[PDB]
């Protein structure tokens, strides 16, 4: 699971 | 330089993976940056360092550090107490200026950061706007 700047 | 040494550690270990980065990762090397908040500084510094000379493939990346950093001390610290975002706001065109040498397609990545950071007030509009500005100005180029 990749970071995405979207989620907390 | 236990603490800081420990953090350029993680944000070095990025060039083991390739991206995207993983939310785990993501995390190891901000709760090193948080631990070493004594010199927020150098960690900012590190960070900088490596968004100008990491490969293209890791501009995104190392934006992502920051992000991650940024919105983590908030949430520990309190949004009017980071020390993070306005120490990394001093350089933040030339940052912005070396993350834009990423490639083409990762262009719109770094829009998409850069319109949350707008929308949840990470930073000021004022400090967003030129960044923007150079997005679209490179576009049309």
């Amino acid at each position: 699971p990749s970071y995405s700047p979207t989620s907390p | 330089m236990e603490a800081v040494k420990t953090f350029n550690s993680e944000l070095y270990s990025l060039n083991d993976y390739k991206p995207p980065i993983s939310k785990a990762k993501m995390t190891q090397i901000t709760k090193a940056a948080i631990k070493a908040i004594k010199f927020y500084k150098h960690v900012v510094q590190s960070v900088e360092k490596f968004i100008q000379k990491c490969k293209p493939e890791y501009k995104v990346p190392g934006l992502y550090v920051i992000d991650s950093i940024v919105r983590q001390s908030r949430h520990q610290f309190g949004q009017e107490k980071d020390v993070f975002a306005p120490r990394f706001s001093n350089n933040i065109i030339s940052t912005f200026q070396n993350l834009y040498r990423c490639p083409g397609d990762d262009k719109s990545k770094i829009v998409t950061v850069l319109n949350l950071w707008q929308k949840n007030n990470v930073f000021k509009s004022e400090i967003i706007q030129p960044l923007l500005d150079m997005a679209a100005a490179l576009e049309h180029h």
